[PDB]
């Protein structure tokens, strides 16, 4: 199972990771010459997290849109992704608050996080010692990075077994690429032709040939 | 242009 | 192969090495017992290849300081573009341009300098400025001061950034020696992404936002209407009525019809007649076929992949009738040492700085701008200097890399030692065709001066008594004259006006081109700009060739680089060193850019600026006598030096006064050059004898032993302070003759 | 610490707050007593 | 589609493919070839219709 595979890249890239298909044209995994952001490991963290961010962006940008048409949420609701107040010039929405307090809010929240887990990934059982109101008992973490597993983490007791936990990962890093090329498929759309996604799946399922790429580029 | 010239006069 | 390669954390932060100075060299951090040892500690601070012997080292602190050096370049350009956003007149000028004079330098009211605030206009008081940057501005599309506010943040933010860069990559990441020493990658990347990707985004820009906001202020319409840039990119009913292609979209340029796009990107060349400045149209065209030239032309030498090309086997298989074998070793020669690669950019550098003075003020590509004078005087000056210094330096580097860099048993060049086997010859040809030169052109001036003495007017080398008239270049306006009728069957008009015939351009009753007429005076004046450039050339020549060794002295390489002489016997041997012949051309090199300057000044101000009136008649500043009475030193004396100067002394108790006293305080400096230039050490150190004794006699004598400068360190000091006073003479003679009449 | 005080001992940083003050002195002199010719006080 | 400009360049680029293969593969064919061979089809197709075009 090899995708343009390189002489240069199957020399390090043993199979050891999941979805380890040898595809490195550019080497920037190569592990020599390694130092800043540029480490294997911290690559294959960078693309762990990236996997699971755009999954759960990928799922959210799309629901609501979904959600609305079936009329199932009300209409002043339901807004497709770049009309939600993120772009003010292609439009806004109202809240319970201006949007800057909520960007402090998230703000202070989100360095709450990602400051321990950044404090994990330099010290590993460091993080598990201060007094954090009893709760440091269950973030330890398993020594492994990219999983930290536990009871916060792994409550349902998934993957006990080696070779299912494999096939878990493998599982996890195919769907994150998936939702990353979904992302920027979102992106790259949303820049074009200034319409939802769903609205553009659903034009191109009325009639393939007169919705596409080549129609609005006209020709 | 008046206000930018006075900016070097305030004290 | 081709890789990323780095140390971590080779050095460690620390302010342990801040307290000791002279750090880098073991003499150096000794300690100081006489006062020499300050002198050599700013002597030998950038001196990296002499502190060390590794090449990693010296790359490193090359990186380094190159990064620091960008982020002093950003703080720069972030301090001008915030003075212009805050003291300036920037606004008013958009309004009225011909009739206000820009100024961005307001100065306090401390001890009665307030004088110094001029009225220059548009209910504003300030230092006039001839930088250009409103020009700049204006070409740009900025029409506010809140641009202007946020591109300053931006260039701090910029500014910062490359401080971090350059420390993180000294103190953290360095980069190995095999990193540096791939060209093939640093050429795709410098050629395909530096230079067409920047261009191409900059011809974007002038597409989208440059092109309507400046058809707007072309059409007349007032600055604060004009819509903002960014309605332009979200209306597409705008752009259309501005531009019926753009209705279109993209769709023409993925079909090959380009035609469509014939509205906004032309052919025309020539001057616009209303703003007398290039077509922008034009421009962006150029820009556009930059871009895709120089992205097709990044993609020639192999990296890592099977396509391409490689240097090496580019410059081994080259077979020549000429040359032959020749270029074999020079691959290595040109990746080992960093002088070479000094040198030689520093002389590409130099050219391309003259050429763009050249090019500048014959085809003035700003709007407005032909009109300023001294915009154009400051910045035609300016760069030609730029250029001279840096031509200059580019000999001193080359004397340095055979002096220091140069084995004939590791690394061997044929045509190198091809050159060195056969000096005797180059340099003996070199100076005949000097003194033929020389002989010629200032026996012409010599010979005239003495007719017209005797009164004899008739024996001249004159318009009227005896002509030398430049065929060739006559000939060749007229070519370029007839080209666009034939030769260039797209183009509509000429490519610049100062090609003899058509039709003079003016702007607000000021004369903005007209056709530059050739005659004696003109050929006398280019035969001694040759005679100059080739005594420089000369000079650089001969100290890089007899940097090795000579006849007086077979064994010059073990005294070194800066060495100031070998002893009174052999009758004599100052001055031996390429160091010295470095110092020798530094004086030629402005006396010959000084000449060029004079010329253009006083050719611009006779024979193409001016003022026109409504009949139709154009009355120029001197009254062209350029003509007639530039054949003889009398005349260059009298009509050019006695007259114009006027301004310069008269302008006491004014506005520019300042002027005035810098015009006093070059010649002071000039003056005080001559007292280094001229003495000698032994003098100085046994007068410092007795004034230490005068010292030691009150037991105020100090531990550092006061000593005289070196004899290196006086002549490099004379030589620095008659540069500067001759150059700050000409600014102020320069800046005030043409702010006062132009 | 020690180290950035040693520093700023060094003649040059030294030199260049001595003079900036001193300036700074004079000119408050100068624009509190705009201009003068001779010593009026006693 | 099926116009002169298309059909010619088409014809064109296909032509210096079949070049360049022949003067995962049987014969040493990687990417980046196949890359070099369609983007001077590409410019060589350009050129030639606007040439043919302006006249
Ligand atoms: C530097 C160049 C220069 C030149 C070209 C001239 C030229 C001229 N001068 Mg001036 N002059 C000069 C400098 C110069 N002057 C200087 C420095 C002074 C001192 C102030 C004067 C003062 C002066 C006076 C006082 C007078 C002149 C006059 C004249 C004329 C007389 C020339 C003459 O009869 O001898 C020419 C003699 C020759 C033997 C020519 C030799 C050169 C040949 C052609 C060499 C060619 C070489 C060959 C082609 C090379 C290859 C060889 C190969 C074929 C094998 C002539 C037009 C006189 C006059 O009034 O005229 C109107 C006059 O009375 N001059
Ligand atoms: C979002 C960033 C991202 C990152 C950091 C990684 C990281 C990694 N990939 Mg993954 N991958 C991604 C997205 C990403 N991938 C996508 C979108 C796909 C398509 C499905 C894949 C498919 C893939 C395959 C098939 C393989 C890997 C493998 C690897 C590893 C070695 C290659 C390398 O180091 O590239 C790191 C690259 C960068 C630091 C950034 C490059 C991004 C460029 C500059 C921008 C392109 C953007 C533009 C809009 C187009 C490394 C851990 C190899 C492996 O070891 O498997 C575990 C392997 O064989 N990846
Ligand atoms: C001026 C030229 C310059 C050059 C030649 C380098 C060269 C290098 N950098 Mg440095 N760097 C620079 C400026 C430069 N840097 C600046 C201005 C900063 C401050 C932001 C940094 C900060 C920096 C960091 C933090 C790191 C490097 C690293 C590296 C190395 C690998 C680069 C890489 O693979 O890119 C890969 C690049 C991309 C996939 C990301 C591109 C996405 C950005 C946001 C877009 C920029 C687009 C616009 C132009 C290489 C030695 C890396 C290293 O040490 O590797 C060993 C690394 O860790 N650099
Ligand atoms: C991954 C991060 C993520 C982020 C940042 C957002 C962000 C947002 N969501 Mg989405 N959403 C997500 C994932 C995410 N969603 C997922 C996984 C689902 C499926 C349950 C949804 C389903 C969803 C609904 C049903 C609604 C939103 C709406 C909103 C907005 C406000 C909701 C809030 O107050 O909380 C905000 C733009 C609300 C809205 O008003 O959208 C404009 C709305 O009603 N979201
Ligand atoms: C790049 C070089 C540069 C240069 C040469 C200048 C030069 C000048 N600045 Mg400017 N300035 C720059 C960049 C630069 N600035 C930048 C990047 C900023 C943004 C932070 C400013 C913001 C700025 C302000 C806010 C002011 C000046 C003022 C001045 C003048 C007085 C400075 C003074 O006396 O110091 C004072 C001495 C010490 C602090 C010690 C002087 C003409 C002053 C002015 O002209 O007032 C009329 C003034 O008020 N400048
Ligand atoms: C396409 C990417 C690229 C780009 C844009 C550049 C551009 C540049 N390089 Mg070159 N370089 C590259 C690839 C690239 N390089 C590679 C791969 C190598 C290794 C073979 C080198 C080796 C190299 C050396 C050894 C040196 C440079 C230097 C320079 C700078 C010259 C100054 C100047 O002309 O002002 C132009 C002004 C601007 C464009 C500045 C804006 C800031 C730019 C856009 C930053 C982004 C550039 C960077 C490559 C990308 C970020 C990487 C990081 C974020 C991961 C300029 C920033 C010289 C320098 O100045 O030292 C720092 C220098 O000494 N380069
Ligand atoms: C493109 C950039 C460039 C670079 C990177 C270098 C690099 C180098 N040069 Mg070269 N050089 C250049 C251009 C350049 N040069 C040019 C244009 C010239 C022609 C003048 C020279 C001529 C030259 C000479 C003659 C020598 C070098 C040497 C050196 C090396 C030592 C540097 C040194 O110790 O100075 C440290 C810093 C100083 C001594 C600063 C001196 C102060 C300057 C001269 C004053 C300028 C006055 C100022 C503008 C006026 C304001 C007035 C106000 C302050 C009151 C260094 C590797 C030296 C060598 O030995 O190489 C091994 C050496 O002897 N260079
Ligand atoms: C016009 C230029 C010039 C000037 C100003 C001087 C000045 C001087 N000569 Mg020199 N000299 C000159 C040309 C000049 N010489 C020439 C052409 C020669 C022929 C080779 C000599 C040969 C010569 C000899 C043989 C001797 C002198 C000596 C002297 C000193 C005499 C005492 C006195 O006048 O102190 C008055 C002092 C001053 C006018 C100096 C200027 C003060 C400056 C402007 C003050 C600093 C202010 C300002 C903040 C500067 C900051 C700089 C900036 C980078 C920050 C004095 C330093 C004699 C000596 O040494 O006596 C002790 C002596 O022995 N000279
Ligand atoms: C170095 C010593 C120094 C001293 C003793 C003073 C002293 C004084 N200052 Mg000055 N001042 C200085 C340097 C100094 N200043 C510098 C470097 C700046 C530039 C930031 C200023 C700018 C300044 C301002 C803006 C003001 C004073 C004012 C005053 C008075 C404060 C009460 C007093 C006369 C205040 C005053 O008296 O104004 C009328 C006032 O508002 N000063
Ligand atoms: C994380 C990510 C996106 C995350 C998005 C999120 C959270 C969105 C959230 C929101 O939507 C919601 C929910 C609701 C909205 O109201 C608000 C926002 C905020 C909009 C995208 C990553 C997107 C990442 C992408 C596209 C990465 C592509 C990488 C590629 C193609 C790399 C290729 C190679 O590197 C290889 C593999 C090997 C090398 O050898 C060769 C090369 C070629 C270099
Ligand atoms: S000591 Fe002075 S005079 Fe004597 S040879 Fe050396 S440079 Fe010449």
């Amino acid at each position: 199972p090899l995708w343009f595979a390189s002489s240069q890249s199957l020399s390090y890239l043993d199979g050891s990771l999941p979805g380890d298909y040898g595809f490195d044209p550019l080497g920037l995994s190569d592990p020599e010459g390694t130092g800043g952001f540029i480490e294997p490991r911290w690559l294959a963290y960078g693309e762990i997290i990236h996997g699971r961010f755009a999954m759960l962006g990928a799922a959210g940008a799309i629901a609501p849109e979904i959600l609305g048409k079936a009329g199932l949420i009300p209409a002043e609701t339901a807004l497709p992704w770049f009309q939600t107040g993120v772009i003010p010039p292609a439009g806004t929405y109202t809240y319970w608050a201006d949007n800057y307090t909520l960007f402090v809010l998230e703000m202070a929240l989100m360095g709450f996080a990602e400051h321990r887990r950044l404090q994990d990934w330099y010290n590993p059982g460091s993080m598990g010692k201060q007094y954090f109101l009893g709760l440091e008992k269950g973030l330890a973490g398993s020594g492994n990075p990219a999983y930290p597993g536990g009871p916060f983490f792994n409550p349902l007791g998934f993957g006990k077994d080696e070779k299912s936990l494999k096939e878990l990962k493998l599982k996890e890093v195919k769907n994150g690429r998936l939702a990353m090329l979904a992302i920027l498929g979102y992106f790259i759309q949303g820049l074009v032709t200034g319409v939802g996604p769903y609205q553009n799946l659903l034009d191109h399922l009325a009639d393939p040939v007169n919705n596409n790429v080549l129609t609005s580029l006209k020709f | 242009s008046g206000a930018n010239f006075a900016r070097a006069f305030t004290v | 192969e081709v890789k990323i390669l780095v140390d971590r954390d080779p050095i460690k932060t620390s302010f342990e090495e801040w307290a000791k100075p002279g750090h880098f060299s073991r003499t150096i951090a000794k300690g100081p017992d006489t006062t020499t040892w300050i002198w050599n500690l700013h002597a030998d601070a950038h001196d990296f290849d002499s502190h060390t012997s590794d090449l990693e080292e010296i790359s490193r602190k090359v990186f380094s300081a190159h990064f620091g050096q960008l982020s002093i370049i950003f703080l720069w350009l972030s301090g001008m573009y915030f003075h212009g956003a805050r003291f300036s007149n920037y606004e008013a000028w958009l309004s009225d341009p011909t009739h206000i004079g820009p100024s961005a330098q307001v100065v306090w009211s401390i001890v009665g300098q307030e004088i110094l605030n001029g009225d220059v206009g548009g209910g504003f008081r300030g230092i006039q400025i001839t930088s250009g940057f409103f020009q700049i501005w204006r070409a740009s599309g900025i029409t506010s001061e809140l641009q202007l506010y946020c591109t300053a943040i931006g260039g701090l933010v910029f500014a910062a950034l490359m401080l971090f860069a350059g420390w993180f990559h000294y103190h953290k990441a360095a980069p190995k020696l095999a990193w540096f020493q791939d060209v093939e990658s640093m050429l795709n990347h410098h050629l395909a992404g530096l230079l067409g990707l920047g261009s191409l985004s900059w011809a974007g820009h002038q597409v989208h936002v440059s092109l309507p906001i400046n058809q707007f202020l072309n059409a007349g319409v007032d600055p604060k209407e004009i819509p903002l840039p960014h309605e332009f990119i979200l209306n597409r009913d705008l752009l259309a009525q501005l531009y019926p292609s753009f209705a279109e979209g993209a769709t023409p340029f993925f079909t090959l019809n380009w035609s469509k796009y014939a509205e906004f990107l032309t052919f025309r060349g020539g001057l616009d007649p209303v703003t007398g400045g290039l077509w922008l149209t034009d421009i962006a065209h150029h820009h556009l076929a930059i871009a895709i030239l120089f992205l097709i032309a990044g993609h020639m030498y192999r990296t890592n992949w099977g396509i391409g090309h490689g240097i090496k086997d580019i410059l081994e298989a080259h077979k020549g009738p000429f040359t032959g074998q020749g270029h074999k070793g020079l691959y290595e020669i040109l990746t080992t040492s960093w002088h070479a690669q000094l040198s030689i950019n520093l002389a590409m550098l130099g050219s391309l700085t003259i050429v763009v003075a050249h090019h500048m003020y014959s085809m003035p590509p700003y709007p407005y701008l032909a009109t300023d004078y001294g915009t154009q005087l400051s910045l035609f000056t300016h760069h030609m200097w730029i250029g001279g210094f840096l031509i200059v330096g580019a000999a001193a580097h080359a004397a340095i890399f055979m002096v220091r860099d140069y084995d004939p048993t590791t690394r061997y060049n044929d045509l190198l030692d091809r050159v060195l086997r056969h000096r005797d010859a180059i340099i003996s040809h070199l100076n005949w065709v000097c003194i033929f030169l020389g002989f010629h052109s200032f026996g012409l001036y010599i010979h005239n001066d003495t007719m017209s003495a005797l009164g004899r007017p008739q024996d001249m080398f004159s318009d009227t008594a005896i002509q030398l008239q430049p065929v060739f270049a006559q000939w060749i306006q007229n070519t370029h004259a007839l080209a666009p009728g034939t030769t260039a069957p797209g183009a509509t008009t000429s490519t610049s006006l100062t090609w003899g015939g058509g039709d003079l351009v003016a702007v607000g009753g000021k004369v903005a081109l007209l056709p530059i007429p050739l005659g004696t005076a003109d050929f006398l004046v280019h035969h001694i700009h040759a005679f100059t450039i080739h005594v420089t050339v000369l000079i650089l020549l001969k100290g890089v060739l007899f940097a090795r060794s000579s006849r007086l002295i077979p064994d010059k390489a073990n005294l070194g680089f800066r060495f100031p002489c070998d002893g009174p016997g052999r009758g004599g041997t100052c001055q031996v060193s390429a160091w010295d012949h470095v110092f020798l051309g530094l004086f030629w090199m402005y006396n010959a850019i000084s000449v060029v300057i004079f010329h253009f000044s006083w050719k611009m101000q006779s024979d193409v600026w001016g003022s026109i009136s409504d009949q139709g008649v154009v009355t120029h500043i001197t009254g062209g006598n350029f003509a007639q009475s530039s054949i003889t030193i009398n005349g260059w004396l009298r009509d050019f030096l006695w007259a114009q100067a006027s301004q310069v002394i008269q302008s006491y108790g004014s506005s520019l006064s300042a002027y005035g006293l810098f015009f006093l305080g070059a010649h002071f400096v000039w003056a005080f050059s001559l007292m280094f230039l001229f003495s000698g050490r032994g003098y100085w150190q046994e007068l410092i004898e007795s004034i230490v004794w005068a010292h030691n006699k009150l037991k105020v004598a100090p531990a550092t032993q006061p000593r005289a400068l070196s004899i290196v360190q006086g002549r490099a000091v004379g030589v620095t302070h008659y540069l500067l006073g001759g150059i700050a003479t000409t600014w102020a003679f320069f800046l005030a003759r043409i702010i006062a009449v132009g | 610490m020690r180290d950035l005080k040693t520093y700023l001992s060094v003649a040059p940083v030294i030199s260049t707050l001595w003079f900036a003050a001193l300036a700074g002195l004079l000119i408050e002199i100068n624009r509190l007593f705009p201009d003068a010719l001779i010593f009026p006080f006693f | 589609i099926g116009s002169s400009t298309n059909l010619i360049m088409v014809t064109s680029t296909t032509l210096m493919l079949f070049a360049g293969r022949f003067g995962g593969d049987p014969a040493g064919f990687t990417l980046a070839d196949t890359l070099a061979c369609g983007t001077v089809g590409h410019i060589i197709g350009v050129g030639v219709v606007l040439g043919l075009k302006n006249i």
